[PDB]
């Protein structure tokens, strides 16, 4: 790897600089280098890894959706034939997106998840595994769509089981996991009723636990609860 | 689009 | 070049798709491929080339400014020593920015400018040459800063001479050239009085020519005139 | 920062 000669601490320092400069591709490459040093990641380092790749893949997903929409319109009756270029370029962006997801999944498999023993790290990484399989599922159309969807579901489910046993209902990792699993149910798994039920139960159980929290934790938890409510408003 | 969240982005 | 096997028309089509997807690095690579086919560019194709590289270099300049500011703060008294990482990463971004500018300047030199005979193409390319030398000057600190500044000045000056002889004072290319040359005077050449005089004279001469224009041309010209006025408000 | 302009961006 091109980051093999850089100190772990220097990679983390530069990831933070890249974040300030909104250079998320650089940030992701620095954090990949840090993961590949082989040591476990602290809470802050996990957040840096997540921010970096979320921004990279977010740009790719937005571009893929623009290109896919143009492609679909070109395949409607009455549409003038424009050649293979739209499909080719959508395929190019799709392949790069798949590459980023495979990179993240590879870091989780080698060897972040297997070394993660605490609930906060293990749930975080399993949620990420669900998220990146979900992004693969958004573009999947072939013989492996079902298996990609099941891989996402499985990762989310293991994360949910741990989070329910080991974390309070207001924990932001638990809340963000439930939010994203609910989106999986609505957008990927054709299960809007499961999505609504999960969002509602997650919101209500967090509400009942807010009284235990400090002002700062209260602000963290209620911010994510508002996202659950925003989805429930969209879905109902 | 439904709202999702990155835990790192939320904290960072 | 990696675009050598793609049809010129396909590269232009894909540049337009990349623009819609806000994939400006791809857009620039497609337009570079189109330039390297060796044919002259139409007005629309010149605009695509300009949009693509402006967005790429704009991201680099914004990141460089963030990193340069952090670096300057680290060199103030009382600042804790953090090692070489800030300088190294600023240098990395700076080198990539310089590479993009050199790429654009190379396309103009091989061989867009020498084949550009009409005022609208020649002024456009010479303004671009001034702009990309100006971006090099923003980061220059060594023995070639003076020569980079003079290269920018020379390109802008040739563009100005042609534009004044061959285009009306409301022509958007002429107006945008004068705007950017005025910024060169203010920000690069330590000549704020020249910047103000140029912006004022350009604005007043365009104002007097607006009566000759259609409604659509009037809208184009007044939009750029507002940018001259916005600078005059900042500078005076 | 002073305002500059890309002619292509203005048209496109
Ligand atoms: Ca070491
Ligand atoms: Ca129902
Ligand atoms: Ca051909
Ligand atoms: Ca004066
Ligand atoms: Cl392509
Ligand atoms: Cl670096
Ligand atoms: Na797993
Ligand atoms: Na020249």
């Amino acid at each position: 790897g091109a980051m093999g000669s850089m100190e772990r601490a220097s990679l983390i320092q530069k990831a933070k600089l890249a974040e300030q400069a909104e250079r998320y591709e650089d940030m992701a490459a620095f954090m990949k280098g840090a993961v590949e040093k082989g040591e476990e990641l602290s809470c802050e380092e996990r957040n840096l890894l997540s921010v970096a790749y979320k921004n990279v893949v977010g740009g790719q997903r937005a571009a893929w959706r623009v290109l896919s929409s143009i492609e679909q319109k070109s395949n409607e009756e009455g549409s003038e034939e424009k050649g293979p270029e739209v499909r080719e370029y959508r395929e190019k962006v799709e392949t790069e997106l798949q590459g980023v997801c495979d990179t993240v999944l590879g870091l989780l498999d080698s060897h972040l998840i297997k070394e993660a023993g605490d609930a906060e790290s293990r749930v975080f990484y399993l949620k990420m595994k669900g998220d990146y399989y979900r992004y693969l599922a958004e573009v999947a159309t072939g013989d492996d769509k079902k298996r990609i969807i099941d891989s996402a579901r499985s990762a989310y489910q293991e994360a949910m089981d741990i989070s329910k046993k080991e974390m309070p209902p207001t924990n932001p990792i638990r809340l963000g996991l439930a939010l994203n699993f609910s989106v999986f149910h609505y957008e990927i798994a054709n299960s809007p009723e499961e999505a609504i039920s999960l969002a509602k139960t997650t919101f209500d159980e967090a509400m009942a636990d807010l009284h235990t929290l400090s002002e700062d934790s209260y602000k963290d938890s209620t911010l994510i609860m508002q996202l659950l409510r925003d989805n429930l408003t969209l879905w109902t | 689009k439904s709202n999702s969240i990155s835990v790192g982005e939320f904290y960072r």
